[PDB]
DNA sequence: CTTGACAAAAGTGTTAAATTGTGCTATACT
């Protein structure tokens, strides 16, 4: 269960940061996610991958 | 329960076969080479960004705040080396999530051969750790296997596990069972001996001697160095331990204080202190205050020859036949008195 | 109450022998 936000230009966060709707994921503030939960940051499929999670 | 606890818990995640295994290692390998890429990158000890991987991994306050009253701080040495390398171009801030997941990696392996590590202290019992411990110090020699451990030669991380767990287990084994300290190669020999007892004991049908065991150990070794150390060997003992056969009695009970001087000894010791005091001023006011400084009597500490001359202005000799004649002058006066002609022990 | 002389007991220092603490072992073995 996660939602899927690919990149181009490195990333603002690493595998595990606590985002929040609207937040800047990558891209130097391009894609954004609209979303809670742990960011999970992958490198090869280029994806700033963000999975419904609340930090509890 | 603790017992069924970490069976159920590592019982919770599965094994590794050969695809995740090779990956899992390749991927920690990867991590660590990325950690020695970015050791040039702002100049930081390929172990010191590595730990610092674990400040947002496998805890977030928890893996610096209390290692004791100092470590290494999030704020002060922690927080400049995390916000350091985190401005860093591509071919660099890639290498973060190499260490990441490398790290990340590491631990899974770690937890997928659990169930062997704990199905390995299995046959280790009997070392005066039941079972937990010893899977707990395993799980230690897991640990190093791991970051020891080479994929490319193909082998299986099992192979390579188990020798190191036997010995992260082996080596707790003396640095735990005997209450008193025994040092590892002291108890590798006791083994050693004991080995060869309980198995002569068979061959010859009855139990051996210090000159025919000791025989069969090697070079210096007669009855003594093994009756020795055997003593050595040996356990402290339970003050818990019941003597007698009925249910009162207690072990420590049964010991004396001797620590403290008896009341008697009270006595005895401040009647000398005193009784030597009277028959001391029957003397010369130097040969008496200087009968005492020879004595440890005054200041406590004893006072050589060379400095109780100093004191009185005299000689290094004078002192030294005044000590003799004020002293048998006493012993006219003790021999005529019979005040103190106990205390002979 | 004393001076020089001087054995024995005691002291300061380096080195040798002994003791003690660690790291590894890869067929695979859950």
């Amino acid at each position: 269960k996660a939602r899927v936000y690919p990149f181009e230009d490195d990333v603002e966060v690493t595998t595990g940061d606590r985002v929040a709707p609207g937040d800047v994921l990558a891209d130097g503030g391009k894609v954004k996610s609209e979303i809670y939960g742990r960011v999970e940051v992958d490198l090869v499929r280029n994806v700033v991958r963000v999975v419904e999670s609340y930090d509890i | 329960d603790p017992v069924r606890q970490y069976l159920h818990e590592i019982g919770q995640v599965p094994l590794l076969t050969l695809e995740e295994e090779i990956d899992l290692a390749r991927k920690v390998e990867e991590g660590m080479e990325a950690i020695k890429k970015l050791s040039e990158a702002t100049g930081l000890d390929q172990e010191l960004i590595r730990e610092v991987v674990r400040a947002k991994i496998l805890g977030t306050a928890r893996i610096q705040k209390i290692p004791g009253l100092k470590e290494k701080p999030d704020p002060k040495t922690v927080e400049e080396v995390d916000g350091k390398l985190k401005s860093l171009p591509k071919e660099l801030k890639r290498y973060l999530h190499i260490a990441r997941e490398g790290e990340a990696a590491r631990q899974h392996l770690i937890e997928a051969n659990l169930r062997l590590v704990v199905s390995i202290a299995k046959k280790y019992t009997g070392r005066g750790l039941s079972f937990l411990d010893l899977i707990q110090e395993g799980n230690q020699g897991l640990i190093r296997a791991v970051e020891k451990f080479e994929y490319k030669r193909r082998f299986k991380f099992s192979t390579y596990a188990t020798w190191w767990i036997r010995q992260a287990i082996n080596r707790a084994i003396a640095d735990q069972a005997r209450t008193i300290r025994i040092p590892v190669h002291m108890v590798e020999t006791i083994n050693k001996l004991s080995r060869t007892a309980r198995q002569l004991q068979q061959e010859l049908g009855r139990e051996p001697s210090y000159e025919e065991i000791a025989e069969a150990m090697g070079p210096g070794w007669d009855a003594k160095r093994v009756e020795e150390t055997l003593k050595i060997a040996q356990e402290p003992v339970s003050l818990e331990t019941p003597i007698g056969d009925e249910k009162d009695s207690f072990y420590g009970d049964f010991i004396p204080d001797e620590n403290l001087p008896s009341p008697v000894e009270a006595a005895a010791q401040s009647l000398l202190s005193e009784e030597l005091e009277k028959a001391l001023s029957k003397l010369s006011e130097r040969e008496a205050m200087v009968l005492k400084l020879r004595k440890g009597l005054i200041d406590g500490r004893e006072h050589t020859l060379e400095e109780v001359g100093a004191y009185f202005g005299v000689t290094r000799e004078r002192i030294r036949q005044i000590e003799n004649k004020a002293l048998r002058k006493l012993k006219y006066h003790e021999s005529r008195t019979r005040k103190l002609r106990d205390f002979l022990e």
